[PDB]
RNA sequence: ACCUCGGAGCAGAACCCAACCUCCGAGCAGUACAUGCUAAGACUUCACCAGUCAAAGCGAACCUUUGAUCCAAUAACUUGACCAACGGAACAAGUUACCCUAGGGAUAACAGCGCAAUCCUAUUCUAGAGUCCAUAUCAACAAUAGGGUUUACGACCUCGAUGUUGGAUCAGGACAUCCCGAUGGUGCAGCCGCUAUUAAAGGUUCGUUUGUUCAACGAUUAAAGUCCUACGUGAUCUGAGUUCAGACCGGAGUAAUCCAGGUCGGUUUCUAUCUACUUUAAUUCCUCCCUGUACGAAAGGACAAGAGAAAUAAGG
RNA sequence: UCCUUAAAUAGGGAUGGCUCCACGAGGGUUCAGCUG
RNA sequence: CCGAGCCUGGUGAUAGCUGGUUGUCCAAGAUGAAUCUUAGUUCAACUUUAAAUUUGCCCACAGAACCCAAAUCCCCUUGUAAAUUUAACUGUUAGUCCAAAGAGGAACAGCUCUUUGGACACUAGGAAAAAACCUUGUAGAGAGAGUAAAAAAUUUAACACCCAUAGUAGGCCUAAAAGCAGCCACCAAUUAAGAAAGCGUUCAAGCUCAACACAAAAAUCCCAAACAUAUA
């Protein structure tokens, strides 16, 4: 047989044993190691604007809606002075500690939807709620002093 | 000219003297084209072999068809067949002297890149349909790009540093230690224990 | 399961398998080369 | 083909780590190499064959004597992987003509002339 | 076709290195007529033969391949014929199956054994077809495996009584399944097919032509499977093709003779010493019931289960 | 291409060229019969 | 027992061919040229014996070509004891496999050639059995000991989850082809989103990218038995 084979060629006894013995060894490191011990600023600017810019806050979960529907309720929203947002949590929860929102922490999570205003037409937009029996109204802050629903229920009233 | 350019079955002046099988041409690493050129992708050989027309159609025709013809553009790395594989008659008691030419083919060693890519376009792009042509391929044959070549040619100058290994082919073979070299090729010597035949160890420092 | 044509010899020969026995033995050889090495140093 | 090896020089150089394994002082070296046959000449050329037969290690783990000068050593590099070198200690010095007779090489190389 | 000599590569660097190996060239001419005579020392085509180089010296002047011996011819010096099968018989061709002897497995054919180019099978890739539709189905260029069923190659065993092919008899085995069994998918509504997985317990027809294996044809079948077994099996059989001595046709050859061709004819021995062996819970099909019910627009047409008939196989 | 068979690689027919009377343990094909 | 009878003789024909070639013991002993030649022989090489006298092998430095690698040759030392020559001479002399460089074949062959080396045609141990791989050789007895080569290893495919407003079916040609037959731009709003990345529509319609958000099979019958963890 030829020096270059189409298949692999058996090597010598002596050959093969010297590969085996020369065959690389890797080294252990140490102790097992694993074992051992510009959207987002656009965001972040717009969000510090937009706490300063609101007077009244609140906050929703519209993700049970369709898209006509959300269309429907933004136009209504849209109606009025008010404006609905969202913003991920994962950037929220630094700007609550960042604009000294405490009493926020417990009242972020999931799906939210802020309705960030100046002027309440908060009966109205409850009066809307009403009429499709979900999508509660959740917990807000106007003007850095904390509504719970019952809050918001008599500054509308 | 944006396109993988089509290469002839044989030279159109042939070679009238027959020539050896010089098999060494398939034997150890590539000198030649061992380096990207004008490209960022390219097909390369991890062993030796011989490139038929069939494999230059197989390999044309799978790039052509499945690239980008405005973006991305080929260039072959590789002459056409210019090797005559003189195979003899369909049956024939030996001697005679030698057969006459049949086929024309074009030696590729490992280390060599066949078929470079290039334009704007990133390396999983061209990963799927590379690694199919590369399969095609008649030696073992890998889709790399240039950062992932020089990713695994760092990786084996780091294996080579930090095997605990104090028993390396090269240190033997150099110093004939257990006489060795009585088993041995002389292009071992230089090879260091990576190749065998056209077929090239990788994995092996 | 039969090895065609002579044992060790032809194309197609039994697989032959390397031994840790066989690996130490070697590198045994090796170690006693390595010193004849230093010692024909000087 | 097959033919004699050269060995490249850069072989046979003692680094400090050697120096430091194998306990040899590069300054003021070993003046005799005591060489014992471990491995057949059969199945290795007649070169290394003959070479052993010059050195007269026919027998096998028979210690012999050397002259550690270059002439010996390019014949034992040539023949290197058939032989065991370990140098030749003299704890007491080269035996006396009074106590020739009555030497002994201990098996960690030295020539002891106490037997 | 070649046979002698030489140049280049194989054979890279002292020399040396083959081939049916890859290429090329030569059988001398031009010149002069010291291109004379002698002679140290050397080289050498792995022997010899032969072939090379050459200081000094003498003498004139001021060169770059083919072949022996004998034998002839010449007064001699010298010269010749072939010896190109080019180390050269002085002069001798075809043919033999009417053949013979000595041998050869160191050397062919069947067979065995390697090998896997060829062949066959399976996967990967989708080009692609598939009305679109890669992947129900099929498939190019290729890649990777596996097998040892063809056609070849090798010359390793056997040439110190084994023809070969078919057929008969009896079959052992593989599964890569032809039927029967169980499943998945479907370009499966049902029936049907197509495809794939699993399954080797069982089964797997009779005839015409042809020596035929095959093949075509006829009629069947549940099906008429692909293979291995020295293309199983001639100390069990047969000898139809092919093979020996006879003879024609056609062809080659001066003829003798010959022929991968066509045809008519043509001896098939063995009392068994040894091994081995000589008594190890069926299958299918059809009819009927279910039922012309499911399914289906209709056409068509089931499952599963059961009964009755046969047939075969085995045992009596 | 026709006949022969269910099926037909069989058989028969569409000096030279023919004419086969008879014969044949010659070589092929066939009806009918006969039969292990 | 007739492609040329039989008997006797020549005749013990001849045979480069086959077969055979009989006491004990020791020792040395192995792979080119020409040839009607490749089944043989002669010369060489090798080999054996005896003899003469004197260097032989190894061998660094120095040295060995232009054209266009492994190594080799040569020899001061040195390790060694052999070499040359003289006389006489048979026999082997168209080998095998392994490693390596090549050539041919098919980068087949237990295939055919050349070269370097090894082994076999010689002992023993091992690789299952075993000419050619590995260990190892010089010979005897031992009911001692240390070792050499020397035992195969491996088991391998889950997967984010979400949901997708609208300028408008962006135009062009295209019966219309709107993202999808195709070019060209590829902007744009809410907080946030490619005038198309894949199915599917003559064209629409219906679905997903994201982002919002959180390997294997062959023919007589598998083939040691087994064993995962007691100290290196
Ligand atoms: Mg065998
Ligand atoms: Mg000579
Ligand atoms: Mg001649
Ligand atoms: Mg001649
Ligand atoms: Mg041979
Ligand atoms: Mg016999
Ligand atoms: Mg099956
Ligand atoms: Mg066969
Ligand atoms: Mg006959
Ligand atoms: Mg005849
Ligand atoms: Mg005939
Ligand atoms: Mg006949
Ligand atoms: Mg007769
Ligand atoms: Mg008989
Ligand atoms: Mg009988
Ligand atoms: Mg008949
Ligand atoms: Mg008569
Ligand atoms: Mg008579
Ligand atoms: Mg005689
Ligand atoms: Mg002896
Ligand atoms: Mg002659
Ligand atoms: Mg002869
Ligand atoms: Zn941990």
């Amino acid at each position: 047989s030829k020096a270059v084979t189409r298949h692999r060629r058996v090597m010598h006894f002596q050959r093969q044993k010297l590969m085996a013995v020369t065959e690389y060894i890797p080294p252990k490191p140490a102790i097992h190691p694993s074992c051992l011990p510009g959207l987002i600023r656009l965001l972040r600017r717009e969000i510090a604007a937009v706490f300063q810019d609101n007077r009244m806050i609140a906050v929703c979960q519209n993700v049970a809606l369709s898209a006509e529907d959300k269309l429907l309720m933004r136009h209504q929203l849209r109606k009025h002075k008010i404006l609905m947002k969202v913003f991920p949590n994962q950037v929220l929860k630094p700007f609550l500690e960042d604009s000294k929102y405490q009493n926020l922490l417990p009242l972020f999570v999931g799906h939210n939807m802020l309705l960030v205003s100046e002027e309440p037409k908060v009966k109205e937009m409850v009066r809307i709620l009403r009429t499709v029996p979900f999508l509660p109204l959740l917990g807000g802050c106007i003007d850095d002093t904390i509504l719970s629903r019952q809050g918001f229920i008599n500054y509308s009233k | 000219k944006p396109k993988l350019r089509f290469i002839e079955r044989a030279p159109l002046v042939p070679k009238v003297r027959r020539e050896p099988k010089n098999l060494s041409d398939i034997r150890g690493p590539s000198t030649e084209a061992t380096e990207f050129t004008e490209g960022n992708f390219a097909i390369l050989a991890l062993g030796g072999g011989y490139l038929h027309w069939g494999h230059f159609e197989m390999m044309r025709l799978t790039i052509n068809r499945s690239m980008d013809p405005k973006n991305m553009f080929a260039i072959w790395r590789v002459p056409a067949p210019f090797k005559p594989i003189t195979r003899k008659s369909v049956g024939h008691r030996m001697g005679g002297g030698k057969g006459a030419i049949d086929h024309y083919v074009t030696p590729v060693k490992a280390g060599r890149l066949v078929v470079e890519m290039g334009g704007r376009c990133e390396f999983e792009e061209v990963q799927g349909f590379l690694d199919q042509v590369a399969h095609k391929l008649p030696f073992a044959a890998k889709a790399v790009s240039r950062g992932t070549l020089e990713k695994m040619r760092k990786d084996q100058e780091e294996r080579e540093r930090n095997n605990q290994n104090p028993w390396t082919f090269e240190r033997i073979a150099t110093a004939n230690m257990l006489g060795i070299r009585k088993v041995l090729s002389p292009y071992d010597l230089t090879h260091k224990g990576k190749y065998w035949g056209k077929f090239y160890m990788p994995k092996r420092v | 399961g039969r090895i065609p044509g002579r044992q060790w010899i032809g194309k197609h020969r039994r697989p032959r398998f390397v031994s840790l026995r066989a690996k130490q033995n070697m590198i045994r050889r090796l170690e006693i080369e390595a010193e004849n090495h230093y010692w024909l140093s000087m | 083909k097959f033919t004699r090896s050269r060995i490249p020089e850069k072989v046979f150089q003692a680094s400090p780590e050697d120096h430091e394994k194998y306990g040899g002082d590069p300054q003021n070296p070993h003046k005799l190499h005591i060489v014992t046959r471990i491995k057949s000449t059969r199945r290795r050329p007649y070169w290394e064959k003959d070479i052993i037969k010059m050195l007269g290690l026919e027998k096998a783990h028979t210690p012999q004597v050397h002259k550690n000068i270059p002439s010996v050593n390019a014949k034992l590099k040539v023949v290197k992987h058939l032989i065991r070198i370990k140098p030749l200690k003299l704890p007491q010095g080269l035996p006396a003509e009074e106590n020739m007779s009555n030497t002994c090489l201990k098996s960690t190389g030295e020539l002891v002339v106490q037997w």
